[PDB]
RNA sequence: CGGCCCCCUGGACGAAGACUGACGCUCAGGUGCGAAAGCGUGGGGAGCAAACAGGAUUAGAUACCCUGGUAGUCCACGCCGUAAACGAUGUCGACUUGGAGGUUGUGCCCUUGAGGCGUGGCUUCCGGAGCUAACGCGUUAAGUCGACCGCCUGGGGAGUAC
């Protein structure tokens, strides 16, 4: 039950923070493709986006850090 | 004798799901509707007719037919079919080596008969309650297993079967001895052991009944002849 | 890889029809150019072994093509090797 | 790479026989066609049919007697690795005469017996039984 | 697993919640994993072995299930 | 001939996949198993509990016709998913009928809110609606005679996940689950959910528009460990459950049943 | 009318808590001096019983073999497990030139004249089986004609 | 071969077309790449840790366990050329029943929805015929064949001596 297949997105955006936030943990970790049911191709992209965000301090690497 | 329309009504044309099929049944399959295999009634019917004819012929020379169906849905029906044409049957679990190991099973049959006699003709009664109970239980067991075949005497001259994959042991036994086999063979089943294959729905009750009935009729006809 | 425009140019020059592209000579030229390009890369990056494998393969292919040309038609081959400046 | 077409054809035929295939198709060649014809004559196949102009496909129609296959065995003898040429006296007898040996002679491809009759040997293509 | 006790929330409940959070995180498990160095080979082996086991559980057992026990 | 080919496309034309065409004739009844034949490869093992109406006893003898459902084929041997869901489509059609004249009228009787909306029951089935839907104003049916007779006037429906809150009394008055997972959230919002499969540690009740709930084994009852959830509740049944916990991240909404 | 030859008898053991339980295997083969052959492999705690069992086995599940006069119809290979066997038809007078288990099977079958080598393994049980297989596969001229859609004179 | 980014760069696959026209397959010698450890010169050195030291354990404990700990692991440029370098399965091509997946394209179809019907590439598991000493392999063969190469000929002595 993938979101990105239905939406039909060409590429996942690191700037689209809200969207990312659904796929990240309360502890900051990226959520598995088993749980979200994201398609494999998209999942990787999502992960990449998240990573990018983390570099730009848009998303946090973890809950504890400060 | 049996028409196509009737068969259709019954649900002969329906088969098993596509993932459970046997590719040796690819000739007898027509297509796949809703991911479920459809048996070709154009190829089935003539074969069925032929089988029926063969059965009739067998009957005519005073052949002993054995009706096998241990599905538990069509156990009641097969017995009925057998009894209509006063032939023999195995409606509960086929004992491994019933035919191949007849000589041992002949003893069992004899025992059963004896038990029956004791129960009925003796009219002695006066038996220890536990022992009596045990005896009764034994009788029940025997009846369930070998009730249809108690009057068979020797081996049957033909073997009618409701499911080939389910009764493969029986089929195998019939091949080892060389008894003609008349199996109803759904898409999941293997037709290679069967002599007179009948492509049709083993599972559906109405279809099974239909299959039985015609066969019974043919046997009766043969007997009459 | 070789840029599209460059490839096209190469095809036009060596190819008789210019739409042809698959002419032996044209192919050789294409290979040769690529090899030349990669020389620069490999001067810089001596440990890039994986990449160099591809280059080697290309070279081999070119050689094969040349050989083929030679048996078929000598004059053409000679011309080609004058144009490209292939010692053999 | 494809090195021996006749051999390949033979293999295909064998596989068809094994797997109870009605007809066996392959890319056509003149030699192959000849072989097929020979087989037909000798009665190991039902019929052969070449079809196409640019790249034609030979289609053999295999034979089955009493369930089992007709071509019991079919081996190449000559092969690209190691060629076999026999003189008319040295020509073999496959299955003590019951099978046939396809032999290519100066007067076309024929069965071994035929070759013998003619009075000429040649390259031994395949045994068929 | 950062948590804040809600207004008029019991202590025990809060504790339970915290525990749950921890479990979700898989923090303890992670710690256990990083206690000692696992050779790459060993890691690989476990993963594949585990996968195999899972597969066995899924399919073979399912096949068994089709047939009744008594 | 092509008699059979034409007959095949004919029989394709005169059946469909869902429980739509009321076709299976009940050809054997035995407690506790009904069985039909809707022109499928095999006969359904129907429960008796998809067919007793509103007080517990059976309603349909031999020959009677209800459609079932489909799109799932062969688990080993057999054919269907249950006809009772069939019924849901009919309910949906009646609810939809409202749209035409902007007023669906039956009877709705809603005594109380498990999760903030009185429960309304139509015919055999009972549904849960959001808190406003029960009353047109602030009237509140707590002062009304218990389990009172009105109809239902619809207040709110969730259109994906099936929750419908309907309007008792006042006759005169006339990606996708996981972003905004804050609706049934706040601590204990009770839900009505059908269980799906009980995995010997769990029960998997999951209804609210493409989510997954567990109610695993610890609550379920008021005994902890010896319980074995197959004994204690059901298979395929709409129950009392509420959230107790949502993680919108590792999609594990952990519902409960001891409440 | 049937002739029956016990090829081999072999003692085989089963280890148990106490020690070794011994038993005997008997490999026999029977034939009517014409096409019909059948081998039987019987097992029992005592030899004679085992032999009897083997004989019984043999007598059922026989097999027919097309024999051109006293000999085979063409050279035939037969394999089974380790034992791979070649046997070749031979002129009247030559006798059964064959070794061991193989010989016995031939004799009962009523082949009088063969040239037969057993390559590979010579484990009696396997080799007899191989021989049987070879015999079985061997087709006659008539049979071949039937197969091919021809007369016997066309094939020669 | 695993954070993220950029620059240079090799291969694979699909979609249609268009072109070249057997240019192919395999390969003794030859050439290159080739984990880890190891070597050389120059850097670096957190953690880990051969060696080493102490503390235990023990009959002993030149080990396992504990506390420390140096080469090394890291980088640059050279050398080494071996591993259960394994799928213990040479490369290339053709042919022979099926099922359940994964991954990555792509054509059509009302995408009426996460779908429906195909068609390509790579890939995991199960299993048929056949094959196999059996175990098992089974369209990714260990089946049926062809082309080329490599290699084996009882165990030890020995992959050692010269």
């Amino acid at each position: 039950f993938c979101r990105f297949t239905a939406e039909g997105v060409q590429e996942i955006d690191y700037k689209d923070i809200a969207t990312l936030k659904n796929y990240i943990t309360e502890s900051g970790k990226i959520v598995p493709s088993r749980i979200t049911g994201t398609r494999a191709k998209y999942q990787r992209q999502l992960a990449r986006a998240i990573k990018r965000a983390r570099y730009l301090s848009l998303l946090p690497y973890t809950d504890r850090h400060q | 004798t049996v028409s196509m329309r009737d068969m259709l009504k019954a649900g002969v044309h329906f088969g098993h799901q596509t993932r459970y099929w046997n590719p040796k049944m690819k000739p007898f399959i027509f297509g796949a509707r809703n991911k479920v295999h459809i048996i070709n009634l154009e190829k089935t019917v003539p074969m069925f007719n032929e089988a029926l004819a063969e059965l009739n012929k067998i009957a005519s020379r005073k052949g002993k037919i054995l009706f096998v169906g241990t599905k538990r849905a069509a156990s009641e029906a097969v017995k009925d079919a057998a009894l209509s044409c006063d032939q023999f049957f195995v409606n509960h679990r086929w004992l491994g080596g019933m035919l191949t190991n007849w000589k041992t099973v002949r003893q069992s049959i004899k025992r059963l008969k004896d038990l029956e006699t004791q129960s009925q003709d003796g009219t002695f009664d006066k038996l220890t309650k536990k022992e009596a109970l045990m005896r009764t239980r034994e009788l029940e067991k025997l009846e369930n297993s070998l009730g249809g075949i108690k009057d068979m005497g020797g081996l049957p001259d033909a073997l009618f079967v409701i499911d080939a994959d389910h009764e493969h042991i029986a089929i195998k036994e019939a091949n080892n001895l060389g008894i003609p086999v008349f199996a109803i063979v759904d898409t999941n089943s293997d037709p290679d052991g069967v002599d007179f294959v009948i492509p049709g729905n083993d599972d559906a009750i109405r279809a099974v009944t239909l299959y039985l009935g015609a066969v019974a009729a043919t046997v009766r006809e043969g007997r009459s002849q | 890889s070789l840029s599209t425009e460059a490839t096209a140019k190469i095809v036009s020059e060596f190819g008789r029809d210019a739409n042809d592209t698959g002419s032996t000579e044209v192919q050789v030229a294409l290979l040769t150019a690529q090899i030349n390009h990669l020389q620069g890369h490999f001067a810089e990056h001596k440990k890039d072994h994986h990449s160099r494998r591809g280059l080697l393969r290309m070279v081999s292919q070119r050689r094969k093509l040349l050989d083929y040309l030679k048996r078929k038609d000598v004059a053409r081959y000679t011309q080609l090797i004058e144009r490209l400046g292939l010692r053999r | 790479s494809m090195q021996d077409p006749i051999a390949d054809m033979l293999t295909r035929i064998r596989n068809g026989q094994a797997a109870n295939k009605a007809a066996v198709t392959m890319p056509s060649s003149k030699l192959k066609v000849a072989i097929a014809n020979v087989l037909k004559e000798e009665g190991f196949i039902e019929d052969f049919k070449v079809e196409g102009d640019t790249k034609p496909e030979l289609e053999l129609t295999l034979k089955y007697f009493q369930g089992k296959a007709v071509v019991e065995s079919i081996q190449r003898v000559s092969r690209p690795g190691l060629r076999i040429y026999k003189r008319k006296d040295e020509l073999p007898k496959v299955m003590a005469g019951l099978g046939i040996a396809v032999v290519s002679t100066s007067k076309g491809v024929m069965t071994d017996r035929a070759a013998r009759q003619a009075g000429l040997g040649g390259e031994i293509i395949c045994y068929v039984a | 697993p950062v948590i804040k006790v809600r207004e008029n929330e019991p202590f025990d409940v809060a504790l339970r919640r915290f525990k749950r959070s921890c479990e979700k995180a898989g923090v303890l498990a992670e710690v256990r994993r990083r206690e000692f160095y696992e050779k790459p080979t060993t890691e690989r082996k476990r993963a594949k072995a585990s996968a195999v086991k899972r597969h066995a559980k899924k399919l073979a057992r399912e096949n068994a299930r089709r047939t009744r026990l008594y | 001939e092509s008699f059979a080919q034409l007959f095949e496309e004919s029989l394709k034309e005169i059946e469909t996949r869902p429980g739509s065409i009321v076709r299976g004739v009940v050809v054997a009844i035995d407690k506790d198993v009904v069985l039909v034949d809707a022109g499928l490869k095999s006969e359904s093992a129907i429960p008796a509990e998809q067919f007793k109406n509103a007080q517990g006893e059976l309603e349909i003898q031999v020959g009677d016709e209800v459609d079932v459902a489909l799109d799932a084929v062969e688990d080993g041997f057999g054919e269907t998913l249950l006809s009772r869901e069939k019924a849901k489509r009919h309910e949906a059609w009646i609810t939809l009928e409202k749209a035409y004249e902007d007023a669906e009228t039956v009877t709705g009787v809603i005594n109380g809110k498990v999760k903030g909306g009185f429960t309304v029951e139509l015919n055999g089935i009972r549904a849960f609606l959001p808190g406003s839907l029960v009353d047109v104003r602030p009237v509140r049916d707590t002062l009304h005679l218990e389990g009172k007779e009105l109809e239902f006037k619809v207040i709110k429906l969730d259109q994906k996940r099936n929750n419908v809150v309907v309007s008792r009394r006042a006759v005169i008055e006339s990606e996708d689950p996981w972003v905004a997972i804050a609706k049934r959230y706040p601590e204990g919002t009770k839900l009505t959910g059908r269980v799906t499969n009980l995995t010997d540690y769990g029960c998997f009740v999951e209804i609210e528009e493409g989510v997954e709930g567990l109610v695993h084994v610890s609550e379920m009852d008021w005994t902890n460990k010896n319980i074995h959830p197959s004994k204690v509740v059901n298979v395929g049944d709409v129950v009392e459950v509420m959230v107790l916990d949502i993680d919108e991240e590792r999609r594990r909404i952990s519902l409960g049943l001891k409440q | 009318e049937l002739q029956e030859k016990l090829i081999a008898v072999n003692r085989v053991s089963k280890t148990v808590k106490g020690g070794r339980i011994f038993s005997f295997t008997a490999l026999t083969v029977v034939g009517d001096g014409n096409g019909r052959v059948g081998f039987g492999y019987g097992k029992a705690r005592e030899v004679p019983a085992a032999i009897q069992k083997a004989m019984e086995k043999a007598r059922r599940n026989m097999i027919n073999v097309a024999l051109n006069n006293g000999t085979l119809q063409h050279p035939v290979k037969g394999v089974h497990t380790g034992s791979r066997v070649f046997m070749q038809p031979a002129s009247e007078g030559t006798g059964i030139i064959a070794g061991g288990a193989m010989r016995a099977v031939l004799e009962v079958a009523g082949v009088h004249n063969v040239l037969a080598k057993a390559y590979g393994s010579t484990n009696p049980i396997n080799v007899v089986r191989a021989t049987i297989d070879g015999l079985e596969n061997m087709n006659s001229p008539e049979m071949v004609a039937a197969k091919r859609g021809k007369s016997v004179e066309e094939i020669l």
